[PDB]
C-alpha cells in the first residue's frame, strides 16, 4: 500500500501537464481509481474515476472534456493528462484506491497529495457545522445533511466518513455509515436514516483531531462535504 | 406464361403425386429431426448439431415452400402478380441457398475438427456458431431477394428455364453456388487428406500395430461416410446445375424443361435424403431417437 | 494367538451389550409418535438464480453467516465466491491443485479453506490489506484425500482426510493439535454442532462417529447403513443428525437415544446420496440424490415433499442458509441453482 | 437500472472482468490435455515421468516465478514463526539476551499481519535473534517434535534470504516438492500441446471415491512392467504381480466413469523381459499363459491379454506400446495417440461417427 | 503386537462408549418435536414468505 504521485507545482494556465502516480504494494490491476482535488483552505472535491481494467471511465461535471486519463497495468501506474487548465485547478491532488464488492471498503488508502499551483442534478451535501472546539475525552457529534435520500433499494446507505489530519493525507475511517474501516479503532460510530447522518466519537484523542468529510456515493459525480474541523 | 407452362395429362398426374409425396415425407422427417434436436438442451448446446438443425430447418422450409410453389404452378396453373411470384421464387432460392450454405458450414465444422482438434472445443464456440449462422442466413436472404427489390429483365431477354429471371443474375447465382460446392469439395478433400496423413503417421511408428488389432481404421470408415454423402450430393445436384448451364448456353425444346422438372424432383429426393443420412450417421441422434420413441410408446 | 481372540470376544460382547441396551430403550419409534402432527405435502421451491461461469464441475459449497455470500469449488482452478442476491461474482481464487473436493467459509467471513487430492488444506485470507487473495496457510499434515473442511473460528479448522482420521488444527501454527483416529474406512464427511463443541464424521465403513474437540476421544459411534456414508448434517437443536449413503437411505440418528430414529428410503431409488442439509426448523430434509435431481424429505414422517429437478448431472453439494432463506444446489453441470 | 447503484454497477463491472479472465483461463484449460497415470508399484512410473518430461525441453515459467518466490517468503515466515513458537512453547526456560524478544514475536505477527513483501527490519530483528548461539542450537532440540523437514535450508540461509536480490532455481521449488504428498501435476509441452500428467501414486489406499473426479480426462496412461511374472511384490501367496495388474486394468478399463476414455498401455521393461525370457521360458508360470516359447509372439500374447479385458466396449480403444530408452519415441507416441483420441471424441461430438 | 494393541484400543473405546447414560426414545423424540414446532414459524421453506420478506426475487433483465 504505497501511492506516490508526481507532476506539477508551477504551471502556466492554459497549458497541459501529465501527472504520474506509481502504485506499489497491492494488486493495482483490479482497482478502480479515483482522483480528489483539495483547494487551499477549502474542502475536498472529486475529479474522475477509472473502473477495473479501464472499462468504464467517469468524470466530474466541471472538468468534463478538458481532462483525459489512462492506466498502465504492467508498470502499475496511473496517468492524468490535463489540457487547458483553469485558474481554479490550483490544488493538491490525491489518487485513491477503490474496490467494489459486498463488504468492501473503497477509498480506503490515500496518496500523499501532489501540489499544483497556477499563476494568476448534483447531490449537494450541506454540512451545517464547520468547526467544533472540544476537549479530548468526550463524545463529539458531527451532523451531515444530504439533498437526496441515500437509502437505496438494496438496503445500504452510500455515505462514507473520512478523517484528514492537519498536515497529512485524508483517511477513510467509516464506510456505509455503519461499518468501520480496516484499521480504525472502535470509537467512531455512525447513525441516521436517509436524510441526516451523524458521526459520534466516544472519546477523543490527540490523533483524532482533524477535518471530517462526508461523501455520498449513490450517483456520480461524488459530491463531498464541507468538512467539519476539530480544534482543542 | 404459355411457353413456360407445359400441359400434359400423365405429367399433371404423376409429377404432382410424386412431388406431393416427396414433400410430405420430407416435411415429416424434417419435423421429426428438428424436434429430436431441439428437444434435448444438450443437443442445442452442441454447435455441430446446431448446424445440423439449421440444415433440417432450411430443408423443412425448402420442402414446404417448394411443394406449395410447384403445386400452385403446375396442378392448378394459378397466375399471380409479379411481386408475390418473385417473392415466392426468391423464397425457394433462399431455402436452397441456405441449405447449401448449411452444408458448407458443416464442412467447415468438420475441417476445424480435423485441422486443430484440441483447439476445436475452444475456437468453434456455440455463440460464434450462432453468429456465423446468422451471417449465413442474412447473406442467403440478401443474395436471394436481390432480384425482387433490384431489377427485372424487361429490356434484356429472359432465360426460358425460369419465368421472369434475368440471364446475368442467373449466371451470377450459378457461379455463387458453384463456388459453394467447390468449397465443399475442397473442404472434404482436405478433411480426408488430413485423416489419411494422421492414420499413416499413427500406423508408421508401431510396426506390430496393424497385425495386433483387427479393428477397422477411422480412415476407411470416414472415407466411406464422406464418400457416400458427397456422392449423393454431387450426383443429385449435377443434372440441375448442368441444365442451368445448358440454358445459359442455348435455348432448346420444352422437353428439356420437362427434364429439368424431373431433375428438380431429384433435387427434392436429395432434400429428403439429407436429414436421414445426417441423423443416422450420428450415434447420439440415434440414441436420442430411441429414447424419444420409448417416451412416445410409454 | 489366543489373547487377541479373547479380546475380540470381549469386544463382540461389548457390541452385543450396547446393541441390547439400544434395543431395550427403543420402546416407541419416531414414526409412531409423529402420526398426529400436520404433514406438509406440497413444498414447491422455484429456482431464483442460476449462477454461471464454471467451466468444470462443482464439488462443494458453503454458505456464509450473512446468508448472502456462498463459496464454490470446481475443477477449472478458480474457486469462486458468489454473491447470491444479485448473481455477480466477488472473488475467483486461482487454486494451486485444481483437484479439490471440499471448501468452507469462516463464521467471521474472513477466511476460506479448501482441501483436495493433493492431501493439503489451503486456507486463503479474503479481508486483507491488498485486493487479491493470497495463500495464507497450507496445512499438509495428512496422507489421504481431504473430504470436508470446517471452520470453528479464525484459529481452529477441522478436516476430514482420507487416511482414516480427522484432525483439529491451529491455523497460524501449522501443526495439528488433535488427531481423531478410530475410523477404518476413508472419512467422507463432517458436521459441526451449532455450539461448536463436538462434531460427527462419516467414513466409508458406514460408521458415523461423534468426536469431541476438547479431549479428542470418540464420544459416540453409529452403525446403521448397508453401504458407505457420503454426507452428514446435524439437526439445528444439535441432538440429532441426518446421514446419507450410497444405499439410497438417509438415516436420522439420535444422540441422547444413541441410535437411528427414521429411514428416508423410497422404493424407486437405486441412486446414491451425495449431500444432506437441514432447514432452520429441521422439518425439511434436503437430500442430494445422484439421479440428476435433489429431493425434499419430511424429517418426521419420511414422506416426499418435492423434487428439485433441473440439473443435467449429479448434484454434488447443497446448503441451506444460516437464516433459512434459501437452499443452493451445486451440481456437475457447473451450475449453482438457488432454490427458494 | 433502478435496482443498480454506483457500487452495484462497479460490482457488475468487476464481475464481468472476473468472468472474462475466468473464460480466458477456461479456454486455456480447454487447449491443454489432462491425462491420468496409473501404474503398479513394481512397474515404476518415475522413469516414465523422467523420460517424458525433460528439464531442458520445458523451462520454468516466468509468470509463476513470482508465485514461487512468494511461496519462498511464506516458508521463511513459517520457519521463523515456528522458531519463535519453539522459543515460546519451550518446556525448560532459556535465558534470552533481549527481553523484547516476545514483543519481537508479536512483531513477527505484525509482519504476518501485512505479508505484502519482505520487510527489511523484520529480517534485521530475526538476524539479531539468530545471532544468539542458543537460538541456533535450539533447532536440534526442535527436531524432536513435529517440524518441517525443509526448514534448515531456510533457517540457515537467513542472511542469504536477507539480501533483496534473489535467484530462482529448480532446487528452490524442489524444496517444496520434497514433501511429495498427493497427486503430482507434471506439465510438459510438445507440438503446441500442453500435457498435464496426473500420477496418483500409492499414497491413498482405497479408490472407490476419488476416481469419480477423473471423469473429465483425455487419455489414461497405464504403465505396467511385464517382467513382474518372476519378480516379487506380494503381500500374500499371490507372488505374480501380473495378475494384480490384470485386476487393476479390469477395474479401471471396465469402470463406469471410464466408459468413454481410452487407455494408452505401456509395457515398461521389455529388455529385462527379453533377458528373462531367454534365460527361462514362461511355460513355468501357466500353460495357457505360454502361447509360444519365442520372444515376439509372447510379447504379442501379453498385450493380447490386455486387449480382451475390455468387456464388449467399442467406443474405447487400448493403444498399446512397448517402452524403450528413447525420449522422442514415447513422447511422439503419446502425442499421436492423444491426438487420435481427441479426433475421435470431437468427431463423436460432431456426430460424424 | 500391533494388532493386539489395536484390538486393545478398540475394546477400550467400546468400553468407554458403553458407559454412557441413555434416555427413552419417546422423550428425545418429544424434545425434537417441540423444537421443530417452536421453530416452525421462522422457516421460509415450509411457510413461503411474500416478496417483501424475500431477498430472492424475479429479475426483469
Ligand atoms: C424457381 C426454381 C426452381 C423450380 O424448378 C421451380 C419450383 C417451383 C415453381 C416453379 C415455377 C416455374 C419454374 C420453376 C419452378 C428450382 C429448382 C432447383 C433449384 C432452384 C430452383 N429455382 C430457383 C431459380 N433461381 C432464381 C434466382 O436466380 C437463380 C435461379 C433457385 O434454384
Ligand atoms: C464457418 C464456421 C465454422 C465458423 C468458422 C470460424 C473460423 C473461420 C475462425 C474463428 C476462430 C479462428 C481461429 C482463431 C485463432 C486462431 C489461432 C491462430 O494462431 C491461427 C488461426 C486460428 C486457428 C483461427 C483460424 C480461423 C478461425 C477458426
Ligand atoms: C483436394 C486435394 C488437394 C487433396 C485430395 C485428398 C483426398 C480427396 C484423397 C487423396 C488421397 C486419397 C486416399 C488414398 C488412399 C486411400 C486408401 C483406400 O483404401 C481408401 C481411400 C483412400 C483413403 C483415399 C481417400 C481419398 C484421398 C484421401
Ligand atoms: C443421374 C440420373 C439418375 C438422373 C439425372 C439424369 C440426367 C443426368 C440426364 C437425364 C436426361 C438427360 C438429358 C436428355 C437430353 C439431352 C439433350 C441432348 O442434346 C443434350 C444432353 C441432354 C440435355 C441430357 C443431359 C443429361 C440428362 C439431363
Ligand atoms: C429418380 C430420378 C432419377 C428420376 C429421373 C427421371 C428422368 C431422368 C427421366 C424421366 C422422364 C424422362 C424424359 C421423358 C421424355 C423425354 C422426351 C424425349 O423426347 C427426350 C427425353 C425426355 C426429356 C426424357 C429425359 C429423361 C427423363 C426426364
Ligand atoms: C476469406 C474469409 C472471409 C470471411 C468473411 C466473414 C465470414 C464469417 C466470419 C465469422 C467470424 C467469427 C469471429 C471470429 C473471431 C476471430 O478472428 O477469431
Ligand atoms: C478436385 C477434387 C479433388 C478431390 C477428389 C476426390 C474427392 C473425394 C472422393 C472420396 C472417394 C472415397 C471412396 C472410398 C471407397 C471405399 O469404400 O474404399
Ligand atoms: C456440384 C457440381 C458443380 C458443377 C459446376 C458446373 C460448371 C458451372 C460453371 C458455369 C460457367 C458457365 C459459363 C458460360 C459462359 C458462356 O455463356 O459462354
Ligand atoms: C439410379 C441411382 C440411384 C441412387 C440412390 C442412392 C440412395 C442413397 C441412400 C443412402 C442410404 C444411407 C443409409 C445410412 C445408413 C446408416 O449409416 O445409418
Amino acid at each position: 500500500v504505497q501511492l506516490v504521485e508526481s507532476g506539477g507545482g508551477l504551471v502556466q494556465p492554459g497549458g497541459s501537464r501529465k501527472l504520474s502516480c506509481s502504485a506499489s504494494g497491492f494488486a493495482f490491476s483490479s482497482f478502480g481509481m479515483h482522483w480528489v482535488r483539495q483547494a487551499p483552505e477549502k474542502g475536498l472535491e472529486w475529479v474522475a474515476y477509472i473502473s477495473s481494467g479501464s472499462g468504464t471511465i467517469y468524470y466530474a461535471d466541471t472538468v468534463k472534456g478538458r481532462f483525459t486519463i489512462s492506466r498502465d497495468d504492467p508498470k502499475n501506474t496511473l496517468f492524468l493528462q490535463m489540457t487547458s487548465l483553469r485558474s481554479e485547478d490550483t490544488a493538491m491532488y490525491y489518487c485513491v484506491r477503490s474496490i467494489y464488492y459486498y463488504g468492501s471498503s473503497p477509498f480506503d488508502f490515500w496518496g500523499q497529495g501532489t501540489t499544483l499551483t497556477v499563476s494568476s442534478s448534483d447531490i449537494v451535501m450541506t454540512q451545517a457545522t464547520s468547526s467544533v472546539p472540544v476537549t479530548p475525552g468526550e463524545s463529539v457529534s458531527i451532523s451531515c445533511r444530504s439533498s437526496k435520500s441515500l437509502l437505496h433499494s438494496n438496503g445500504n446507505t452510500y455515505l462514507y466518513w473520512f478523517l484528514q489530519r492537519p498536515g497529512q493525507s485524508p483517511q477513510l475511517l467509516i464506510y456505509r455509515m455503519s461499518n468501520l474501516a480496516s484499521g480504525v479503532p472502535d470509537r467512531f460510530s455512525g447513525s441516521g436514516s436517509g436524510t441526516a447522518f451523524t458521526l459520534t466519537i466516544s472519546r477523543l484523542e490527540a490523533e483524532d483531531v482533524g477535518v471530517y468529510y462526508c461523501m455520498q456515493h449513490l450517483e456520480y459525480p461524488l459530491t463531498f462535504g464541507a468538512g467539519t474541523k476539530l480544534e482543542l | 406464361m404459355k411457353d413456360y407452362m407445359i400441359l400434359s395429362g400423365p405429367q399433371k398426374t404423376a409429377v404432382a403425386v410424386l412431388c406431393t409425396l416427396l414433400g410430405l415425407l420430407s416435411a415429416l422427417e424434417n419435423v421429426a429431426v428438428l424436434y429430436l434436436i431441439l428437444s434435448s438442451h444438450q443437443l442445442r448446446r452442441k454447435p455441430s448439431y446446431l448446424f445440423i438443425g439449421s440444415l433440417a430447418g432450411a430443408d423443412f422450409l425448402a420442402s414446404v415452400v417448394f411443394a406449395c410453389s410447384f403445386v400452385n404452378f403446375h396442378v392448378f396453373h394459378g397466375v399471380d402478380s409479379k411481386a408475390v411470384f418473385l417473392l415466392k421464387i426468391g423464397s425457394v432460392t433462399m431455402t436452397f441457398t441456405a441449405s447449401v450454405g448449411s452444408l458448407l458450414l458443416t464442412a467447415i465444422d468438420r475441417y476445424l475438427c480435423l485441422r486443430y482438434p484440441p483447439s476445436y472445443k475452444a475456437l468453434l464456440t456455440r455463440g460464434r456458431a450462432l453468429v456465423t449462422l446468422g451471417i449465413m442466413w442474412v447473406l442467403s436472404a440478401l443474395v436471394s431477394y436481390l432480384p425482387l427489390m433490384g431489377w427485372t429483365c424487361c429490356p434484356r431477354p429472359c432465360s426460358e428455364l425460369f419465368p421472369l429471371i434475368p440471364n446475368d443474375y442467373l449466371l451470377s447465382w450459378l457461379l455463387f453456388i458453384a463456388f459453394l460446392f467447390s468449397g465443399i469439395i475442397y473442404t472434404y478433400g482436405h478433411v480426408l487428406w488430413k485423416a489419411h496423413q494422421h492414420v499413416a503417421s499413427l500406423s508408421g511408428h508401431q510396426d506390430r500395430q496393424v497385425p495386433g488389432m483387427a479393428r477397422m481404421r477411422l480412415d476407411v470408415r470416414l472415407a466411406k461416410t464422406l464418400g457416400l454423402v458427397l456422392a449423393v450430393l454431387l450426383i443429385c445436384w449435377f443434372p440441375v446445375l448442368a441444365l442451368m448451364a445448358h440454358s445459359l448456353a442455348t435455348t432448346l425444346s420444352d422437353q428439356v424443361k420437362k427434364a429439368f422438372a424431373f431433375c428438380s424432383m431429384l433435387c427434392l429426393i436429395n432434400s429428403m435424403v439429407n436429414p436421414v443420412i445426417y441423423a443416422l450417421r450420428s450415434g447420439e441422434i440415434r440414441s436420442s431417437a430411441h429414447h424419444c420413441l420409448a417416451h412416445w410408446k410409454k | 494367538q489366543s489373547e487377541l481372540d479373547q479380546l475380540r470376544q470381549e469386544a463382540e460382547q461389548l457390541k452385543n451389550q450396547i446393541r441390547d441396551a439400544r434395543k431395550a430403550c427403543a420402546d416407541a419409534t419416531l414414526s409412531q409418535i409423529t402420526n398426529n402432527i400436520d404433514p406438509v405435502g406440497r413444498i414447491q421451491m422455484r429456482t431464483r438464480r442460476t449462477l454461471r461461469g464454471h467451466l468444470a464441475k462443482i464439488y462443494a459449497m458453503h454458505w456464509g453467516t450473512d446468508s448472502r455470500l456462498l463459496v464454490s469449488a470446481s475443477q477449472d482452478g478458480k474457486l469462486i465466491i458468489w454473491d447470491s442476491y444479485t448473481t455477480n461474482k466477488v472473488h475467483a481464487i486461482p487454486l494451486r491443485s485444481s483437484w479439490v473436493m471440499t471448501c468452507a467459509y469462516a463464521p467471521s467471513g474472513n477466511y476460506v479453506a479448501c482441501g483436495g487430492l493433493d492431501n493439503i488444506c489451503s486456507i486463503y485470507n479474503l479481508k486483507t490489506r491488498e485486493g487479491n487473495v493470497r495463500v495464507s496457510r497450507e496445512l499438509a499434515g495428512h496422507t489421504g484425500y481431504l473430504s470436508c473442511c470446517r471452520f470453528l473460528d479464525d484459529n481452529q479448522i477441522v478436516t476430514s482426510s482420507g487416511d482414516t482420521t480427522c484432525a483439529l488444527w491451529d491455523i497460524e501454527t501449522g501443526q495439528q493439535t488433535t488427531t481423531f483416529t478410530g475410523h477404518t474406512g476413508d472419512v467422507m464427511s463432517l458436521s459441526l454442532a451449532p455450539d461448536t463443541r463436538l462434531f460427527v464424521s462419516g467414513a466409508c465403513d458406514a460408521s458415523a462417529k461423534l468426536w469431541d474437540v476438547r479431549e479428542g476421544m470418540c464420544r459416540q459411534t453409529f452403525t446403521g447403513h448397508e453401504s458407505d456414508i457420503n454426507a452428514i448434517c446435524f439437526f439445528p437443536n444439535g441432538n440429532a443428525f441426518a446421514t446419507g449413503s450410497d444405499d439410497a437411505t438417509c438415516r436420522l440418528f439420535d444422540l441422547r437415544a444413541d441410535q437411528e430414529l427414521m429411514t428416508y428410503s423410497h422404493d424407486n431409488i437405486i441412486c446414491g446420496i451425495t449431500s444432506v442439509s437441514f432447514s432452520k426448523s429441521g422439518r425439511l430434509l434436503l437430500a442430494g440424490y445422484d439421479d440428476f435431481n435433489c429431493n425434499v424429505w419430511d424429517a418426521l414422517k419420511a414422506d416426499r415433499a418435492g423434487v428439485l429437478a433441473g440439473h443435467d448431472n449429479r448434484v454434488s453439494c447443497l446448503g441451506v442458509t444460516d437464516d433459512g432463506m434459501a437452499v443452493a444446489t451445486g451440481s456437475w453441470d457447473s451450475f449453482l441453482k438457488i432454490w427458494n | 437500472g433502478c435496482t443498480l447503484s454506483a457500487e452495484d454497477k462497479a460490482a457488475v463491472e468487476r464481475s464481468k472482468m472476473i468472468d472474462r479472465n475466468l473464460r480466458e483461463d477456461g479456454e486455456k484449460a480447454a487447449r491443454e490435455v489432462k491425462l491420468l497415470l496409473l501404474g503398479a508399484g513394481e512397474s515404476g512410473k518415475n522413469t516414465i515421468v523422467k523420460q517424458m518430461k525433460i528439464i531442458h525441453e520445458a523451462g520454468y515459467s516466468e509468470e509463476e516465478c513470482k508465485q514461487y518466490k512468494a511461496v519462498v517468503y511464506s516458508n521463511t515466515i513459517q520457519s521463523i514463526i515456528a522458531i519463535i513458537r519453539a522459543m515460546g512453547r519451550l518446556k525448560i526456560d532459556f535465558g534470552d539476551s533481549a527481553r523484547a524478544d516476545d514483543a519481537r514475536q508479536l512483531f513477527v505477527l505484525a509482519g504476518a499481519a501485512e505479508e505484502g513483501f519482505m520487510t527489511a527490519e523484520l529480517a534485521g530483528v530475526i538476524k539479531r535473534l539468530w545471532k544468539d548461539s542458543g537460538v541456533q542450537a535450539c533447532f536440534n532440540r526442535s527436531r524432536e517434535y513435529q517440524l518441517n523437514d525443509s526448514a534448515a535450508y531456510y533457517l540457515n540461509d537467513l542472511d542469504r534470504i536477507a539480501q533483496p536480490n534473489y535467484i530462482p532455481t529448480q532446487q528452490d521449488v524442489l524444496r517444496t516438492r520434497v514433501k511429495t504428498t498427493g497427486i503430482v501435476e507434471t506439465h510438459f509441452t510438445f507440438k503446441d500441446l500442453h500435457f498435464k500428467m496426473f500420477d496418483v501414486g500409492a499414497q491413498r489406499s482405497e479408490r472407490k471415491k476419488w476416481i469419480h473426479c477423473f471423469e473429465g480426462v483425455t487419455a489414461i496412461i497405464f504403465c505396467v512392467a511385464l517382467s513382474d511374472y518372476d519378480l516379487v511384490l506380494a503381500e500374500d501367496e499371490e507372488m505374480n504381480r501380473m495378475h494384480a495388474s490384470m485386476k487393476l486394468f479390469d477395474s479401471i478399463c471396465n469402470n463406469k466413469w471410464f466408459t468413454d476414455t481410452s487407455i494408452i498401455l505401456f509395457l515398461n521393461k521389455k529388455d529385462l523381459f527379453e533377458e528373462k525370457i531367454k534365460k527361462s521360458p514362461l511355460t513355468i508360470c501357466y500353460p495357457e499363459y505360454a502361447g509360444s516359447n519365442t520372444y515376439e509372439e509372447a510379447a504379442a500374447y501379453i498385450q493380447c491379454q490386455f486387449e480382451d479385458l475390455n468387456k464388449r466396449k467399442d467406443t474405447k480403444e487400448i493403444y498399446t506400446h512397448f517402452t524403450c530408452s528413447t525420449d522422442t519415441k514415447n513422447v511422439q507416441f503419446v502425442f499421436d495417440a492423444v491426438t487420435d483420441v481427441i479426433i475421435k471424441n470431437n468427431l463423436k461430438d460432431c456426430g460424424l461417427f | 503386537t500391533a494388532s493386539i494393541a489395536q484390538a486393545r484400543k478398540l475394546v477400550e473405546q467400546l468400553k468407554m462408549e458403553a458407559n454412557i447414560d441413555r434416555i427413552k426414545v419417546s422423550k428425545a423424540a418429544a424434545d425434537l418435536m417441540a423444537y421443530c414446532e417452536a421453530h416452525a414459524k421462522e422457516d421460509p421453506l415450509l411457510t413461503p414468505v411474500p416478496a417483501s420478506e424475500n431477498p430472492f426475487r424475479e429479475k426483469k433483465f
